[PDB]
RNA sequence: CACCAUGUU
RNA sequence: AGUGUGGAGAUCGAAGAUGAUUAGAAACCAUUGUAGUCCACACUGCAAACGAUGACACCCAUGAAUUGGGGAUACUUAGUAUCUUUACGGGAAUAUCCUCAGCACGCACGCGAAAGCUUUGAGGUUACAGUCUCAGGGGGGAGUACG
């Protein structure tokens, strides 16, 4: 249920403001926490240098190794 | 008159639903509950004559145990039913 | 507590047509909630109705013939202009070919086709159809 | 058939069932009475459903009882309703 | 055990129904009557029919069987049923006056016709 | 090859009933799919298989898969009708839903959206069907619009004559056994709806198996 | 059974270890503070 | 999970009362609500048809005039300890809300 | 049904139909009574037995045989009768009427099961008791097939159209309420005339014990 | 109402 | 439940002890027993603190009951008793009918994913608007870390 009055529109900005951080993804848009994490720094791309290269497993029920680097 | 038409008039409707006596309600092709009474005319005399009097109850009123009621309204409206009895 | 009359007159004519009863009681009434029947009443969506006096806020018996789909109010007001009468059809109304909106103007509460045709608008109070 | 019930109209039978405030048009249960004094023949009104104990103003003793409905008549006293209006 | 299965019963019952005059209380007469009626390979199965056969009939005697349609036996029934008596049973209680509670006396002063002639008050 | 064992089938065997309308008229049942066969001209009559799925019963020797066939039939002329069967093979599935599609025939009542020129385009009021969760909505729209539908109901709306039309649809409408009837229960709706031309009353005519209860006698008879 | 899986152990049992978790990390916090 | 019984499984409406004291079992002493618990009131006799006629040829108090006396005692039970004892047993879904009003 | 377009008093019930009414106790309800039964009941007894008013009884006696009689087929019309005392009655009602007819256990999918060989198609369907021919209305009510019931004080009038209050548990009671319907329909039909009393017995409609 | 723990992906 | 200070301390009884059972059993069972359990005063503010269902208001079909207080004994009005009865006594309880308020039962629309709900809504909602308010946005991490 919600708030109908015709002079109640703040208590329906405050409510939609608060909510809004419930979802993950608008909160992730609206926080740096991703960002900082985040190795590219929000970019799309990112140079690096191989440091060594490493085999890792597949997860199960897959059997592989697949070959990536340390960048 | 009853229908859909065009400034051509032309009837564009596939069919006209009955309506039913009771509720003024549009009587669906799977209705399959609706009902027709058909209560014949007597004459003067005590015998019937060749018309009789058609009634639409709608299927939904009979699954309420209501269409008795609609029937006795509707018999009384129409002139077939006596709704109470004469001065003793 | 009762906060809008006409939401609950509206309300008890809505249910007892979708009951299929050929009366019905509203209490209480208003000078708003006559308007608002005369206006179904002017479409032949209601039959007759009778305002009893009591003293107090008024009684009204309605005769329903059994061509009211559905009646209801909008709330809040929603303020209209000439221009909306359109969206509200979109929004509310089954179709364009029937039903009515019905507005409280300062020429007086009337349905959106009349009122588009007198160049107002108002407030929308409720619909029938 | 039998006769459906008109809302504007309800017939002697439904009316008279209802609750004082539940009816068509509300209004009173309660009257006056014309009270003698059992031993002073002095005509006082009494209201049907007194909480306040009532004397006679000559005789000087109660006239009724008050209970948690209508109210109890002292015995031996004559009495009649008088008309609503 | 020793249960008739549905092929025997069904096939008792018809035979029954067709054969009801040649049959009997006697099992060893009944099984020669059913040997020339019946085509069946089992001589099994035709003794174990004229065993139920001979059982149908015995109860029969004592009253009617329910899966059996004896078509003489039936208008006998249907005979005596129809057979009304010589003054119809609302006469007799007409004639010796009917009994009506108070209410109901009150609901027939109340029609045009009013108090049944020949009706009194308990 | 047919030989009718309804009152109503030998009335169309017979051609006393020949229009459908006549049997929409007074809610009579639909009992053989030669019925509708007979009633609707040759070739305007098209059906479409619209989702088969199988359905598995957990057994103690493994499990018993069979196959659910979903038919629709119509003549893009207000006829619509949905079947849906399950068999042990899927062309038994098919053959049996293809039957059920014609027992389950309805009309459908097209209506303008704006100015009454022509034939009608679209439905003629907003009309909602429920399934399970699965609620398909249908909104009058303007002509050249087209059928603004999923893919399911856009071949059902197609198949009974609606030209334009604006469609919302609720609820898990992955579910296509529930989606496809819930556009068959909107349709369905749309002679439900009193409008205010057929505020009118209407003389009410004689039942088709009463009006020839005399000749279906006969028949009965011989 | 009255409830549904839990996946975990006993739900009241995990608090009791969250329970006694956080003591002992406020006392490790006071002999440092 | 889903609900079993619109009755929740005792005698308490949602708003007639908060808390119904507890009474212990009969067998094992569970604390169980009074208007929850399986309450049986049993008239036993002292001995069976057997023993009862040989006190009383031996009674020349008790014998055809004056009946021997009888054990009166109201039980309640925990729901585990009702079910075990035979007095209530699972029942079908449908055949739940079956309810008795007197001994029978 | 009395009232007839030109206005004569033919219809009306007369002191001899009246007199054999109360004689049989066809009047007497069954303590119990019902919300859609309560309109045709005039008042309760000392004893607790609900009384029904004869005259609505009458009028809705007098619908149920011109919806019979204008039937121009008749066979198109089933009496349908499960609790053994209609037996007799209902088998004597179409002797006269020349309607259908069926008593004992009302066989599940008959007005359903178009391919069970014992498939009918009755056009009206009269039952002597709602509550023992449930199936028979239940079945009716899914092929459009109107219902003509002999009701008591408690009955479910669910898929019931025509509503004839009287009491059907007595063997008398029933006999009776069969033996004015059949003698009405030949009377609106003009097979016989009003004024020669009908010399067919009520005895004969009787459920007499098959010994 | 003694004691019946477990089963590689 | 726990905490503080005074009381009280029969019963039962976290901890602990002993005896069994067991592959092990400091578990279930047996015998005990501390803190508690009880009271006064002062803290604590958590419960499946549940109807897992926020508050106020409107409409809403049927049958049998129950608690408290009253009234009666498209119609112009429609019944009836029983028991006790020298002082909390012009009494008390009953029977029939009506009524307002309260906890509910079997059960018509309608609603719901279903289980089920139903004048006691979870109904009167895509034909979406009576009013206010609280909370939720895949599962975990976690009601954890920090303040
Ligand atoms: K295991
Ligand atoms: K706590
Ligand atoms: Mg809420
Ligand atoms: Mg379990
Ligand atoms: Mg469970
Ligand atoms: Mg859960
Ligand atoms: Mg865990
Ligand atoms: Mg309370
Ligand atoms: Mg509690
Ligand atoms: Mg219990
Ligand atoms: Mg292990
Ligand atoms: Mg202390
Ligand atoms: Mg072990
Ligand atoms: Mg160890
Ligand atoms: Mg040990
Ligand atoms: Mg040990
Ligand atoms: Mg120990
Ligand atoms: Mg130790
Ligand atoms: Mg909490
Ligand atoms: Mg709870
Ligand atoms: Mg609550
Ligand atoms: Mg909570
Ligand atoms: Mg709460
Ligand atoms: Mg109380
Ligand atoms: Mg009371
Ligand atoms: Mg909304
Ligand atoms: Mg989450």
């Amino acid at each position: 249920t919600k708030t109908n009055g015709q002079n109640a529109a703040r208590k329906l900005v405050r409510l939609r403001c608060r909510n809004r951080w419930a979802d993950k993804g608008w909160k992730r848009a609206h926080t740096f926490s991703a960002r900082k994490a985040n190795p590219f720094g929000g970019s799309s791309h990112a140079k690096g240098i191989v440091l060594e290269k490493i085999g890792v497993g597949a997860k199960q029920p897959n059997s592989a190794i697949r070959k990536c680097v340390r960048v | 008159t009853i229908g859909m038409f065009n400034e051509e008039g032309e009837n564009v409707d596939l069919y006209i639903p009955r309506k039913c006596h009771a509720t003024t309600t549009l009587i669906e092709a799977h209705d399959h509950a609706a009902v027709q009474i058909s209560i014949a005319n007597v004459g003067p005399n005590g015998v019937i004559n060749g018309t009789t009097t058609t009634l639409c109850i709608a299927g939904y009123l009979r699954s309420q145990g209501e269409s008795d009621h609609a029937i006795n309204h509707i018999t009384i409206d129409r002139g077939i039913m006596r709704i109470k009895t004469g001065k003793p | 507590t009762m906060m809008s009359v006409l939401a609950n007159a509206l309300r008890t004519i809505a249910s007892a047509e979708r009951r299929g009863k050929r009366q019905v009681l509203i209490r209480p009434s208003s000078k708003v909630v006559v308007k608002f029947l005369q206006v179904m009443q002017k479409h032949g969506y209601i039959g007759e109705f009778e305002i009893i006096d009591d003293h107090r806020a008024g009684k009204i018996v309605v005769n329903l013939n059994g061509r009211l789909n559905k009646c209801g109010a909008i709330c809040p007001r929603f303020d209209c202009a000439t221009t909306d009468y359109e969206k509200w059809m979109k929004n509310i109304l089954p179709s364009r070919q029937f039903g009515f909106v019905v507005l409280t103007t300062s020429l007086g509460i009337m349905d959106h086709e009349e009122a588009r045709s007198r160049n107002t608008g108002g407030k929308v109070l409720g619909f029938f159809y | 058939g039998f006769f459906d019930a008109d809302l504007s109209y309800p017939t002697v039978r439904t009316e008279r069932m209802k609750h004082k405030r539940r009816r068509l048009v509300q209004g009173p249960n309660s009257y006056f009475m014309d009270v003698s004094c059992p031993r002073c023949r002095q005509v006082t009104v009494v209201y049907s459903h007194a909480t306040t104990s009532v004397e006679c103003k000559g005789c000087s003793k109660k006239l009724c009882r008050p209970t948690g409905g209508k109210a109890l008549l002292v015995e031996g006293c004559g009495y009649r309703r008088k008309p609503d209006h | 055990g020793k249960i008739r299965t549905k092929t025997v019963k069904r096939a008792s019952r018809q035979v029954v129904e067709k054969y009801y005059s040649k049959l009997n209380f006697d099992f060893y007469q009944n099984k020669r009557v059913i040997m020339d009626v019946t085509i069946a390979e089992s001589k099994k199965l035709k003794n174990k029919i004229a065993g139920y056969t001979t059982h149908i009939m015995k109860r029969l005697a004592r009253g009617p069987v329910r899966g059996i349609s004896l078509k003489l036996q039936e208008e006998e029934r249907e005979r005596r049923m129809d057979h009304a008596p010589a003054t119809s049973d609302v006469d007799k209680v007409i004639q010796s006056g009917v009994s009506v509670d108070k209410k109901t006396m009150q609901m027939l002063q109340r029609l045009e016709i009013g108090v049944p002639r020949r009706v009194k008050r308990a | 090859e047919w030989v009718p064992c309804t009152k109503l089938g030998r009335l169309v065997k017979a051609q006393k009933v020949t229009s459908l309308e006549e049997i929409f008229l007074f809610s009579m049942p639909i009992k053989e799919h030669q019925i509708v066969d007979t009633l609707i001209a040759e070739g305007q009559l098209h059906d479409e298989m619209m989702k088969i799925y199988p359905v598995q019963k957990a057994t103690s020797a493994g499990q018993r898969t069979r196959f659910k066939a979903f038919n629709v039939v119509g003549d893009c002329d207000g006829h619509i009708g949905i079947g849906a069967r399950v068999g042990k093979e899927v062309s038994l599935a098919i053959r049996a839903s293809m039957i059920a599609a014609k027992l389950n025939i309805v009309p459908v009542r097209r209506g303008y959206w704006g100015n009454k020129i022509g034939e009608p385009h679209t439905i003629p009021m907003k009309v909602t069907g429920k399934c399970g969760s699965v609620a398909v909505r249908l909104v009058p729209a303007p002509r050249g619009t087209g059928i603004v539908a999923a893919p399911v109901p856009k071949k059902i709306l197609e198949f009974a004559g609606v030209e334009d039309v604006y469609t919302s649809s609720r609820g898990k409408t992955r579910t296509h056994g529930n989606l496809i009837m819930a556009t068959f229960y909107a349709l369905r709706k749309t002679y439900g709806f009193l409008t205010p031309d057929l505020w009118a009353d209407t003389e009410p005519s004689r039942d088709p198996t009463d009006e020839h209860a005399e000749l279906l006698a006969e028949m009965t008879t011989a | 059974g009255t409830v549904s899986r839990p996946r975990g152990m006993r739900p009241k049992w995990h608090k009791k270890r969250i329970k006694r978790l956080k003591l002992r990390r406020r006392r490790m916090r006071q002999r440092s503070k | 999970m889903t609900t079993k019984r619109r009755n929740h499984g005792r005698s308490k409406p949602a708003h007639s009362r908060g808390r119904v004291k507890p009474i212990h079992c009969f067998n094992c002493g569970r604390l169980t609500p009074k208007d929850k618990a399986v309450g049986r009131f049993v008239v036993r006799r002292m001995l069976d048809a057997a023993s009862a006629r040989d006190v009383a040829e031996a009674s020349p108090v008790y014998g055809a005039n004056f009946p021997m006396p009888r054990l009166y005692m109201k039980q309640r039970f925990c729901i585990a300890c009702a079910i075990h004892s035979r007095t209530v047993r699972a029942r079908p879904v449908g055949n739940r809300k079956i309810r008795y009003t007197k001994k029978v | 049904m009395s009232a007839v377009e030109s206005g004569s008093k033919v219809l009306r019930m007369k002191e001899s139909d009246a007199q054999k009414l109360l004689a049989m106790r066809c009047h007497i309800g069954t303590r119990n009574q019902s919300s859609a039964m309560k309109k045709y009941i005039y008042g309760r007894t000392a004893e607790g037995s609900h009384i029904i008013d004869v005259h609505m009884m009458w009028e809705k006696l007098i619908l149920a045989a011109r919806v019979i009689a204008a039937v121009e087929n008749p066979k198109d019309v089933c009496v349908c009768s499960s609790r053994l005392y209609g037996t007799r009655a209902i088998y004597k009602f179409s002797q006269h009427v020349g309607t259908s007819f069926h008593g004992g256990r009302f066989i599940p999918g008959t007005f359903t099961n178009q391919i069970q060989k014992k498939f009918v198609q009755p056009r009206v369907l009269v039952v002597t008791d709602p509550r023992t021919d449930h199936q028979a209305i239940r079945e009716a009510s899914l092929v459009n097939i109107p219902v003509i019931a002999l009701c008591d004080t408690d009955a479910p009038l669910e898929y019931v159209d025509i509503a004839i209050p009287c009491n059907n548990r007595g063997i008398k009671s029933i006999g009776m309420m069969y033996w004015l319907l059949a003698r009405e329909v030949l009377r609106l039909r003009g097979t016989i005339v009003r004024s020669v009393p009908w010399e067919e017995k009520v005895d004969l409609f009787f459920y007499r014990d098959p010994n």
